[PDB]
DNA sequence: GGTGGTGTGGTTGG
DNA sequence: TCCGTGGTAGGGCAGGTTGGGGTGAC
């Protein structure tokens, strides 16, 4: 997260850390959606142009954390994965279309002050909130500049951007399965996600019912926080039926 | 079920330091 | 230490 | 007005964990 700040404690209790068992390293963000399911970006697990293909036993997830590296005793939860599900239409070659994955945990997790699921959006919420100019919020332990990593969880708020602007900003083919967010160069304020923040949630607070909803997954970018350049996020409401099916089919 | 309502924020009616920024954006 | 600290609370025991 | 038949990829032209529907994109 570039140009953000430290998170308050419990500020993002659905934030999840995707960890590799060996070497013990942080791969990505992710998010807690049920007591058995975590949602990340597919490229965190599978990215064939670099021969990345992580098994269920390659990884852990860590929930409830704030410190990046330190074991947060009686606060965090470490869970082993039962099964990984990647979207069948995930396009690793061209544009990271449908950059989304679900990981089933070996056992259900107990919620707490620090560990708590975020909501996925319904149609009405989504229609209402996915509008250019509205700000949402991105969190992660990814990098602070583009050329190092944060002591604790970083948060930043950024506005959703009109699709024609997003389309003109990048060379890459963009699908309606992805949206972009960020400030424009003449808006003054700055901020972005960066490497390591993939799978982390782009979220919005519903003025209608006070709940936080996950509208996006941190997917990709070109640099981090470059003028004219915007962070790209997996459009979560577009892929919600896949999420539903998988859960209901394999829970 | 319970989703979206943070124990240390919404369940106490306590706001985080930057959430208004979002709400003013609507 | 187990997981940092010229540490003994903290977002948590002792 | 269009959004499947290979593609990220099997087997096949339907459908699945997937070809819907969208701050659509052409
Ligand atoms: C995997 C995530 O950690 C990472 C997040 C980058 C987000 N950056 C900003 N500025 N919001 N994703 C990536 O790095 C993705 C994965 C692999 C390549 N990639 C890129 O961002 C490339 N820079 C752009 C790109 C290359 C190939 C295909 C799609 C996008
Ligand atoms: C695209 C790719 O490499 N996918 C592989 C899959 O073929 C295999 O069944 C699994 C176990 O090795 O790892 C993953
Ligand atoms: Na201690
Ligand atoms: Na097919």
């Amino acid at each position: 997260i570039v140009e953000g700040s430290d998170a308050e404690i419990g500020m993002s209790p659905w934030q999840v850390m995707l960890f590799r068992k060996s070497p013990q390293e942080l791969l990505c963000g992710a998010s807690l959606i049920s007591d058995r399911w975590v949602l990340t970006a597919a490229h965190c697990l599978l990215y064939p142009p670099w021969d990345k293909n992580f098994t269920e036993n390659d990884l852990l997830v860590r929930i409830g954390k704030h410190s990046r590296t330190r074991y947060e005793r009686n606060i965090e939860k470490i869970s082993m994965l039962e099964k990984i599900y990647i979207h069948p239409r995930y396009n690793w070659r061209e544009n990271l279309d449908r950059d989304i994955a679900l990981m089933k945990l070996k056992k259900p997790v107990a919620f707490s002050d620090y560990i708590h699921p975020v909501c996925l959006p319904d149609r009405e919420t989504a229609a209402s909130l996915l509008q250019a100019g509205y700000k949402g919020r991105v969190t992660g332990w990814g990098n602070l500049k583009e050329t190092g990593q944060p002591s604790v969880l970083q948060v930043v708020n950024l506005p959703i951007v009109e699709r024609p602007v997003c389309k003109d900003s990048t060379r890459i083919r963009i699908t309606d399965n992805m949206f972009c967010a960020g400030y424009k160069p003449d808006e003054g304020k700055r901020g972005d996600a960066c490497e390591g923040d993939s799978g982390g949630p782009f979220v919005m607070k519903s003025p209608f019912n006070n709940r936080w909803y996950q509208m996006g997954i941190v997917s990709w970018g070109e640099g981090c926080d470059r003028d004219g350049k915007y962070g790209f996020y997996t459009h979560v409401f577009r892929l919600k039926k896949w999420i539903q099916k998988v859960i209901d089919q394999f829970g | 079920a319970d989703c979206g309502l943070r124990p240390l924020f919404e369940k106490k009616s306590l706001e985080d330091k930057t959430e208004r920024e979002l709400l003013e954006s609507y």
